[PDB]
């Protein structure tokens, strides 16, 4: 028996109007713990996981500055209750500071056969340099977890090693630095099987 | 290029033999397979005990899409913004499924002429009251159709006679009819959207040349308030439409304002 802990705390995001902002929470224990998100809004859009010991908040399209806020992620179980915070900021297009991440070539529709190589293309640009991470299907890729067989590219693209039916869905890829975040538009990859 | 079970025409994928497979029809060269399923107007399922569940991901190739049939299969639930990128989609067939429930914001950027829900397990609940009313207002030919949904005592009832109470569309009120602003000054208008479930509310005005700010005034509970402040306005924008839409899960009303500037 053990009380909720955060493995996954989320972290602020400084979005850009019109685009996106997701926070990501994830708690662990026993029982397995579960984790929820705090007017019901389409732009506004709570993605489980792990058996509802993870959720993601995805915030899109971001309005100014009604969106702006503290979001509260909170884990549960019968031995304990616990909060984390996050604070989301959303800058128009004209406040953007002159290095605030910016996708110069985003991913593109992609159709591969099953157990062959996959790679998703992404490129960004931004001071300092930003930093790139993707989303398949709202929640966040996790290289480490494959393992070895899903690479992030010095570049900025996703490597998908060997192709499997649960790599298909929609990617989407995340320039994030210090100045804020940008994401790149949506792009699908089939995985066509026999 | 079609996939096994199915009968595949040039604008037509027929997959009624029985089937054990979950994958939505996949044809199969990345502009091939795009320009191969423009071309596609019909897509028809049936007896697909074990397809559980329709993603936006499956929908989205068939672009030129004009009929979906899934039909006495197992289908759970639908993803958001499914048909999204199915545009020319007008008759929806999702009878004899495993549907509990049901959101018309699926089928918010369509003109549904024919939606059939018949034979789901359908359970009463405010998120199933758009059907009752769509059936009232004859809409996408449910009028027609015989529907019923199940209260947790396991009761049936028709759904011309569900009664849940605090369960209504939204209203939608706004501070100006139209709106005059001199160029390069700014401007404030309010919408509020009040009902029960709460509305969320927005102004539905991207494509507006201004600069431009939205800022929620209330979420008292069965009030939403939303201010959308115009700032250094262009003339540019002289004529534009701002629009106002108030949606809970029973539906949505809008309220339009015209801005003229000088
Ligand atoms: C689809 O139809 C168009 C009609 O112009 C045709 O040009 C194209 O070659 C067709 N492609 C396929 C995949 O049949």
């Amino acid at each position: 028996e053990s009380p909720p802990v955060f493995i996954k705390k989320p972290v602020d995001q400084i979005g850009v109007s019109g685009g996106v902002a997701s926070f990501v929470c994830q708690a662990t224990g026993d029982p397995k713990p579960r984790v929820t998100w705090n007017v019901n809004s389409q732009r506004f859009e709570t993605i489980e996981f792990d058996e509802s010991a993870g959720a993601v908040l995805r915030i899109q399209p971001l309005r100014t500055p009604r969106d702006e806020n503290i979001y509260e992620c909170v884990a549960q179980n019968p031995h304990g209750e616990v909060t984390v915070h996050a604070k989301l900021t959303v800058l128009r297009e004209d406040q953007l500071p002159p290095g605030f991440p910016n996708i110069d070539m985003g991913p593109q529709l992609k159709v591969v056969e099953r157990t062959r190589t996959a790679t998703m293309l992404c490129a960004a640009s931004g001071n300092p340099d930003p930093e790139i991470t993707w989303f398949k299907d709202f929640l966040p890729v996790d290289p480490s977890t494959s393992n070895g067989r899903i690479k992030q590219l010095r570049s900025g693209g996703l490597q998908i090693e060997s192709s499997e039916e649960t790599d298909q869905g929609k990617y989407e890829c995340v320039a994030s630095n210090s100045a804020g975040v940008r994401y790149s538009s949506p792009a699908n990859l089939y995985v066509r099987v026999r | 290029g079609c996939p096994a079970n199915c009968l595949c025409s040039k604008t037509d994928i027929n997959c009624k033999k029985p089937d054990d497979g979950n994958l939505f029809p996949l044809l199969e060269t990345s502009i091939q397979i795009t320009d191969i399923s423009r071309n596609i107007t019909s897509i028809h399922i049936e007896n697909w005990k074990n397809l559980q569940t329709l993603n936006a991901v499956d929908m989205e190739l068939y672009t030129g899409l004009q009929r979906l049939t899934i039909r006495n299969s197992g289908l759970r639930n639908i993803q958001p913004r499914a048909f999204a990128k199915n545009p020319h989609l007008r008759y929806i067939d999702l009878s004899g499924n495993r549907l509990t429930t049901l959101s018309w914001q699926l089928f918010q950027t369509l003109r549904l002429f024919d939606l059939r829900l018949e034979r789901n397990p359908f359970q009463c609940s405010c998120d199933i009251r758009w059907i009752q009313l769509w059936q009232e207002k004859g809409e996408a030919n449910l009028q027609s159709q015989q529907l019923h949904c199940m209260n947790l005592d396991t009761a049936v009832i028709l759904l011309r006679n569900m009664n849940i109470t605090q369960c209504d569309l939204p209203e939608i009120s706004v501070s100006h009819v139209n709106l005059t602003v001199r160029e390069g000054e700014n401007a404030v208008i309010t919408c509020q959207g009040s009902g029960s479930p709460l509305p969320d509310v927005d102004w539905t005005v991207a494509d507006l040349h201004s600069i431009n700010t939205h800022q929620t005034n209330l979420q008292w509970t069965n009030v939403h308030a939303i201010q959308l402040t115009l700032v250094n306005v262009t003339s540019e924008d002289n004529g534009f439409l701002l629009t106002c839409i108030a949606e809970n899960v029973v539906g949505m009303s809008q309220a339009s304002v015209l801005l003229t500037v000088y």
